[PDB]
């Protein structure tokens, strides 16, 4: 009886601890995710307003090799 | 000992929080200064009110609460409303910029920022404890707030706090006051990332309060104020129990225990009566008979559904005023006859009752008569699965066209996270469907 | 939260100053800006558009913009011209001559980093910025041009806040100038992929108001732009004043745009009547909200009953029964259900403020994302293609530097957005 008490009261602690665990490595994994992918999202966006950049920049040279004729 | 902290999240939980502070202080003569001149023991004491307010030695009654909100404008009228002297300045925590009603934002993007903080000043409320009991949380399930930054508040609790208690106050969509479009979204991602965190969860239903003041006390068009103020009755006759002691009064936990069959059904649909003006009840002393009858109506549910339809697996009821065991006896053996309760046939006792010998109070220019008995009743029906279909059917209209989805993918969620919580609610619906069925 | 306003070329200054005119003494600002109002309810959220300067002086959070010196000499004279801080006047000399490619790549390339400086400046000073608002036409070139570069550098450096932009449509029926198609396909390009919201302010449904509704012989800029001026008073009540719903930009956008292309609003304004019919008709909220559904009552040339609503929001301002509201709006989604999509439920939202415009003792704002705005995008695609069949007049912006196919770039991208809508319109819930 005595060596169940205690296998009783120690499956009680592991079971929070294990409850505690996985909370706090769902959140901890989660945060992570949702950094890259709000990260990601806004480097698109950036990328491609860059491209645009480089398209002024090229019908800037276009106009002057024109200009020269 | 014994002690409850609690914790308003968003505009809704703010203002409720307001309303159920106001009626705290009023229950137990507490001044709006914090003194509270029927108390003997001055700079402590282990009285039943100090569950829910700490004292220092001034004198100062304080209420064991943290308001929390991503944008300061309704905090900031608790800052400089009639209670501001009641608060500890570090107790009202705000941001800049809310999460613009994007589950999101809350849990992610704008509640990271905050989160920490918020953590802090609880920790600095439970170090004031000798036995802490948990925790109350009230919030929308549509804000940004209320369902975003709850939801991450209440997986950090579990992680600092492990099994210790958390009871979930929450604000159910109603489109007659509904502040967006894609407050289904809100509400199914909050449910299902706190399911697991929560161990009992009293839903309110905006429609269902809205019905019952338009009805019942003739008001044409509610506010939020009209909400609030019935609500915060509703609060304080759960928390009655721990609050006051009498030798009939019977403790919240006592009710948790019959009332949570299973760690996933932890929802209970709760009812109030009398809700009648000043007008109506000039001329009309409602008896407890009355007032329990009335519990059993389906238009006075806090949830639209229909309980006939549904197995009973519990009914508590918590009385509170000038009741007596003989009346409520009668009550009930009426109500057990003229009436069609149905209980589940894996639960032997189905009914729980307990008194509060403390009449129940309003606040003066509130909508409430004044009456010398009150009933609370909170009972655990498959009935409120239809609260759940409702929701999930709102959500599936707009999720099969990926309707305003870029919104939260653009904050960082994937579409995973949805029908991972669609999938968890599918599970719900199906758990109240089993539990109803009859033993093999 | 604080909006950053920025105005382009001479539509945009023209109906941006009248903005602030007009929004200037709802809160009670003098052109001297200083407070002369008597209700606490003016200042809540004055600092929305207003920076506090040291004497009580509220100046507008307001950059003007323009290649031409011309057309901002005028509105430093008109009316509240004193009120706008001088260093945010940031003027070119050569102009634009209608040309989109001389306000997007040259004459407005060179001038965009001194308006750089200024909004900067600007949202430096915010406690917490939202985002921005832009006034310009999409006919013209410079507020056309140079008004969507801006949007693309102002959304490099604040690629998280809002950008929200009050778009006038060309319309032969007012302008002239034949090529006013070319620069709004090669601008609506631009906005489809870099506003977060865009009010289709339309200069076609403008004239037909002042013709056919308000029955003026021959409408001018003045009456056009009243109707603008009531109707951005409208569309920003619940930004400027207390309230809950659509509370600010972000908010406005989660509950408009269901998809991120699809942020094209029509905008609606009541009451609307002429000289003769305003005696023998009282203004109710029946007669507002019937008023504020009918297709006369658009400010962008579309009949709602040609396509579907994906969202509505509706803002009453005045005193009046919230009941009454309330019961107006479900009667209006009831008789009119099959012109809502059924895959968004709640789809209207409603807000009451209590002050109304000056002038009036109830008036209601209607901003509607119906996929009949295709309508308006039709039309211009029509007139595009048009001119580029012959190619007519290319050469003045290929001389600037651009490519042919860049117009059919453009084209082709609104003609996506147009079976868009129509694939939305044609969906079911089953
Ligand atoms: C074929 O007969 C016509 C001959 C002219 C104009 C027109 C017609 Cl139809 N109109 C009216 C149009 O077709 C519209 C528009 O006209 C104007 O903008 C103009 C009225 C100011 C325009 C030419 O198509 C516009 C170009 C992009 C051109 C316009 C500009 O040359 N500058 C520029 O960069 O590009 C402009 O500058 C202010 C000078 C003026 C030209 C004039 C008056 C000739
Ligand atoms: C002032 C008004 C009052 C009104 C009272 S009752 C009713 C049906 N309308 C309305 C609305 C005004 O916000 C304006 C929008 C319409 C533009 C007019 C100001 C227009 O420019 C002007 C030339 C007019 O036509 C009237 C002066 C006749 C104007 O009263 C018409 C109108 O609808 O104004
Ligand atoms: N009963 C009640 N419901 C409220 C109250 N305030 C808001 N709500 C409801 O809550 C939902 C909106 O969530 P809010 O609490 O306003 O939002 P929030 O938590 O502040 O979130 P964000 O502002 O988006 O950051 C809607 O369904 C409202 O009807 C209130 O005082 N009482
Ligand atoms: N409603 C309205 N439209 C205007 C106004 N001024 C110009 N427009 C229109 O704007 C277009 C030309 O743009 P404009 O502002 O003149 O050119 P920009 O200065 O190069 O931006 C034409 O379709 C005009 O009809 C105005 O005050 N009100
Ligand atoms: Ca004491
Ligand atoms: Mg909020
Ligand atoms: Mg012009």
């Amino acid at each position: 009886k005595r060596e169940h008490e205690r296998e009783v009261i120690q499956k009680a602690i592991e079971e929070n601890n294990n409850f505690i665990k996985m909370a706090k490595e769902k959140l901890a994994q989660k945060m992570e995710s949702n950094k890259e992918n709000r990260e990601a999202h806004l480097a698109a966006m950036l990328e491609r307003l860059q491209e645009k950049d480089k398209h002024a920049e090229e019908v800037r040279k276009n106009k002057e090799l024109k200009e020269e004729a | 000992m014994r002690e409850c902290i609690s914790i308003h999240v968003g505009q809704a939980g703010v203002q409720i929080g307001n309303a159920c502070w106001e009626l705290y202080c009023l229950e137990h003569g507490i001044q709006p200064d914090g003194q509270m001149p029927s108390d003997k023991t001055i700079g402590g004491g282990d009285d039943s009110f100090n569950t829910f307010f700490s004292e220092t030695g001034a004198g100062k009654h304080v209420p064991r609460a943290v308001f929390v909100d991503l944008e300061p404008t309704v905090i900031d009228e608790v800052r400089t409303g009639t209670y501001r002297q009641l608060f500890h300045p570090e107790q009202l925590i705000t941001g800049k910029e809310d999460a613009a009603n994007n589950y999101a934002r809350g849990h992610y993007t704008i509640g990271k920022e905050i989160i920490d903080l918020v953590l802090d000043r609880i920790r600095k409320l439970a170090d004031q404890c000798t036995g802490l009991q948990g925790f109350l949380v009230f919030h929308s399930f549509g804000g940004g707030t209320g369902s975003g930054f709850t939801s991450l508040l209440m997986e950090r609790l579990s992680v600092d706090y492990g099994k210790k208690s958390k009871l979930e106050f929450s604000i159910y969509p109603a489109p007659q006051v509904s502040t967006a479009v894609v407050e289904p979204y809100n509400s199914i991602l909050t449910t299902h990332t706190t399911l697991e965190h929560s161990d009992c969860a009293f839903m309110v239903d905006n429609e269902a309060i809205y019905d019952i003041c338009r009805r019942n006390l003739d008001i044409e068009r509610p506010t939020y104020t009209n909400l609030n103020r019935l609500i915060s009755q509703i609060v304080s006759s759960i928390t009655a129990s721990l609050r006051f002691d009498g030798a009939l009064n019977v403790d919240l936990t006592e009710f948790q225990t019959n009332l949570v069959p299973y760690p996933r059904i932890h929802f209970p649909l709760a009812t109030y009566a009398p809700v009648i003006s000043a007008e109506k009840a000039y001329h009309e002393q409602l008896s407890v008979a009355e007032i329990t009858n009335a519990c059993f109506e389906p238009a006075n549910q806090m949830v639209k559904c229909d309980p006939r339809h549904g197995k009973y697996m519990a009914c508590c009821l918590l009385y509170r005023g000038d009741v007596v065991p003989k009346d409520v006896n009668a009550a009930i053996a009426t109500i057990k006859t003229k009436r069609s309760i149905q209980f589940v046939d894996w639960c032997p006792t189905g009914f729980k009752v307990g008194i509060n010998y403390q009449p129940p109070t309003v606040v003066p220019g509130g909508d409430l008569a004044k009456v010398q008995r009150a009933v609370c009743m909170l009972s655990n029906t498959t009935a409120i699965a239809e609260a759940w279909a409702r929701l999930d059917h709102k959500f599936d209209l707009m999720y099969a066209k990926r309707a305003f989805v870029h919104w939260y993918v653009g904050e960082g969620m994937e579409e995973g996270e949805f029908s991972e919580a669609r999938e968890d609610m599918a599970a719900l619906e199906k758990d109240y469907e089993e539990v109803g069925v009859d033993s093999v | 939260r604080e909006i950053v306003h920025i105005q382009a070329g001479q539509c945009g200054n023209q109906i941006g100053a009248k903005f602030w005119e007009v929004i200037s003494d709802e809160h009670g600002i003098d052109p001297t800006g200083s407070y002369h109002g008597d209700s606490d309810l003016q200042l809540e959220r004055i600092n929305v558009y207003y920076n506090e300067a040291t004497g009580n002086k509220y100046v507008p959070r307001a950059i003007l913009v323009d290649l031409e010196p011309g057309t901002m000499d005028s509105v430093r004279s008109g009316p509240f011209g004193q009120i706008f801080r001088p260093d945010n006047f940031v003027f070119g000399q050569s102009g634009a001559g209608n040309n989109w490619a001389k306000g997007h790549y040259t004459e407005g390339a060179e001038l965009v980093d001194s308006v750089l400086d200024v909004v900067r400046k600007e949202s430096e000073s915010c406690d917490c910025l939202q985002g921005f608002q832009l006034t310009h036409s999409l006919g013209g070139g410079t507020g056309s041009g140079m008004g969507t570069l801006l949007i693309s550098k102002i959304r490099e450096e604040y690629p998280d806040r809002i950008m929200n932009t009050f778009s006038v449509m060309p319309s032969p029926k007012v302008s002239d100038t034949v090529v006013e198609p070319y620069n709004a396909t090669l601008s609506v390009h631009q906005l489809v992929e870099n506003t977060d919201e865009t009010y289709c302010i339309d200069n076609e449904a403008l004239y037909d108001i002042c013709f056919r509704t308000l029955k003026l012989t021959t409408p001018t800029y003045g009456d056009l732009n009243h109707l603008v001026s009531a109707t951005m008073s409208g569309v920003t009540t619940c930004l400027r004043f207390p309230g809950q719903l659509n509370a600010d930009l972000r908010k406005l956008a989660v509950n408009m745009v269901p998809f991120p292309r699809l942020h094209f609003f029509m905008p609606g304004f009541a009451p609307l009547t002429s000289r003769g019919s305003q005696q023998y008709r009282a203004l109710t909220v029946p007669e507002l909200t019937q008023q504020m559904f009918d297709s006369k009552n658009m400010m962008a040339a579309c009949d709602p009953r040609h396509g579907r609503y994906l969202t509505v929001a509706a803002i009453f301002r005045g005193r009046m029964s919230m009941k009454e509201v309330d019961e107006q709006m479900l009667n209006v989604q009831n008789k009119n259900s099959s012109y809502f999509v059924e895959w968004i439920p709640n789809n209207v939202k409603t807000a009451v403020c209590d002050i109304p415009p000056r002038g009036l003792k109830m008036s209601a704002t209607f901003i509607g994302n119906s996929t009949a705005i295709q309508e308006l995008f039709k039309r211009i695609s029509e007139q595009f293609t048009a001119m580029f069949r012959r190619k007519a007049f290319l050469h003045w912006y290929t001389g600037e530097g651009m490519d042919e196919m860049e117009f059919t770039e453009a084209e082709s991208n609104m003609n996506d957005l147009v079976s868009e809508y129509q694939q939305y319109q044609d969906a079911t819930a089953d």
